[PDB]
C-alpha cells in the first residue's frame, strides 16, 4: 500500500516564563521515528525507532540542526504573527506545522505537503500542485507574498518530490520488517444489558496496524450510523491500534445485527453476528 | 483563538490477567491548546513512573498524548486516569474498566 | 529528513 512520512513541529509561547516551548516529530506511516523537546536535555534530534539508530553521525548532526534552526524561526513568526494581529504580547499562542510526504505501493511520488496552523486554524497551505499558497486570513496573505517573492514553493516543492521521497524510501527500506507490516484487527463482540429492554453489543477491533479502518453495525441489512457509538482509534503501545462501535439494541433482537470491519489486512471485509 | 476539550480513553495493552505484567494507558485527544495534565491513578494515588509520547497533533490540528505506565493489574486494585486542561472545570476522572 | 522552513 501507500506509505507516508510527516514531521509535525508545535511551538507554544510562553510570555513571562522564557522562550516558546518547542516540540517536534517525526513519522513514517504510524511509527514515530524522531522527536526534538526543547525542554529536554540532549538539544539534539533523538531517535526513536530502532531502525533509525543505524544513521551515522552527520544524519544527527544535519537533522539536529534544521530542527533548532526551526525552532529559532518558529521564536521569530510567533513575534511577527503578534504584529500582523495586533495581539496581546502576555498571551500564549500555538503555531503548528505539518510537513512530509506519500509515496505509492511501489515507492512512487504520490503528494506532498506543507501547512501551517496559528492557535489551531489553518494560516497558510502549500496547495496540491505545490506551485502556490492558500493563505486563511489576511496575516497569512502577507507572509503569502513574502514568500511568493522569496520563491520558496519551487525550493519546498523540489525538496518534497527529491529529498523527502528518497529519504521515505530509505527508511522504509531500514525499516522493512516493522514498517511493511500489515497487521490484522483481531475483532470479537460484547453484550451488556442496561435494562430489562435494552442491551449494549459492543463491535472491537484489536492488533491491527496500520490505524486506518472501518467498523459499522447493520440492522438486517442497513446501516445504524447514528445509532452507532464509534470511539477514536487509539495506540496500544505495542505498534498496534486498538477500536470500537457500539449499538443499542431491543432485548430478544440482538441476531438482527451484524458487524462489519474493513482494513487494509483482510482479503475480505469482516461480518460477524451474535 | 479556538478551545477543544479533550477525548479521555483508559485501558490496557493487553487484555488483563491477573497477576501478570501489562501497560496500563491513558490515550488524550482531540484537544487544544497543548497544556494538559495527566495522572494515572492506583487506587486513587498518582502512580510515579508514568511515560507519555512525544507531543503530535491530527489533520484538524488538535492535539493528542499517550500516557502509560506498566502495572500488574489485580482484581482488588482500582485504577484510572485524570485529566486537567482549561476546557475542563475540574479534573476529569475517568476510572478503568478492564473493558471501557 | 526535517524541511528547512522559512519566516513569516
Amino acid at each position: 500500500g501507500s506509505h507516508s512520512m510527516r514531521y509535525f513541529s508545535t511551538s507554544v509561547s510562553r510570555p513571562g516564563r522564557g522562550e516558546p516551548r518547542f516540540i517536534a516529530v517525526g513519522y513514517v506511516d504510524d511509527t514515530q521515528f524522531v522527536r526534538f523537546d526543547s525542554d529536554a536535555a540532549s538539544q539534539r534530534m533523538e531517535p526513536r525507532a530502532p531502525w533509525i539508530e543505524q544513521e551515522g553521525p552527520e544524519y544527527w548532526d544535519e537533522e539536529t540542526g534544521k530542527v533548532k534552526a526551526h525552532s529559532q524561526t518558529d521564536r521569530e513568526n510567533l513575534r511577527i504573527a503578534l504584529r500582523y494581529y495586533n495581539q496581546s504580547e502576555a498571551g500564549s499562542h500555538t503555531l503548528q506545522m505539518m510537513f512530509g510526504c506519500d509515496v505509492g505501493s511501489d515507492g512512487r511520488f504520490l503528494r506532498g505537503y506543507h501547512q501551517y496552523a496559528y492557535d489551531g486554524k489553518d494560516y497558510i497551505a502549500l496547495k496540491e500542485d505545490l506551485r502556490s499558497w492558500t493563505a486563511a486570513d489576511m496575516a497569512a496573505q502577507i507572509t503569502k507574498r513574502k514568500w511568493e517573492a522569496a520563491h520558496v514553493a519551487e525550493q519546498q516543492r523540489a525538496y518534497l518530490e527529491g529529498t523527502c521521497v528518497d529519504g521515505l524510501r530509505r527508511y522504509l527500506e531500514n525499516g522493512k520488517e516493522t514498517l511493511q507490516r500489515t497487521d490484522p484487527p483481531k475483532t470479537h463482540m460484547t453484550h451488556h444489558p442496561i435494562s430489562d429492554h435494552e442491551a449494549t453489543l459492543r463491535c472491537w477491533a484489536l492488533g491491527f496496524y496500520p490505524a486506518e479502518i472501518t467498523l459499522t453495525w447493520q440492522r438486517d441489512g442497513e446501516d445504524q450510523t447514528q445509532d452507532t457509538e464509534l470511539v477514536e482509534t487509539r495506540p496500544a503501545g505495542d505498534g498496534t491500534f486498538q477500536k470500537w462501535a457500539a449499538v443499542v439494541v431491543p432485548s430478544g433482537e440482538e441476531q438482527r445485527y451484524t458487524c462489519h470491519v474493513q482494513h487494509e489486512g483482510l482479503p475480505k471485509p469482516l461480518t460477524l453476528r451474535w | 483563538m479556538i478551545q477543544r476539550t479533550p477525548k479521555i480513553q483508559v485501558y490496557s495493552r493487553h487484555p488483563a490477567e491477573n497477576g501478570k505484567s501489562n501497560f496500563l494507558n491513558c490515550y488524550v485527544s482531540g484537544f487544544h491548546p497543548s497544556d494538559i495534565e495527566v495522572d494515572l491513578l492506583k487506587n486513587g494515588e498518582r502512580i510515579e513512573k508514568v511515560e507519555h509520547s512525544d507531543l503530535s497533533f491530527s489533520k484538524d490540528w488538535s492535539f493528542y498524548l499517550l500516557y502509560y505506565t506498566e502495572f500488574t493489574p489485580t482484581e482488588k486494585d482500582e485504577y484510572a486516569c485524570r485529566v486537567n486542561h482549561v476546557t475542563l472545570s475540574q479534573p476529569k476522572i475517568v476510572k478503568w474498566d478492564r473493558d471501557m | 529528513r526535517f524541511p528547512l522552513t522559512f519566516g513569516w
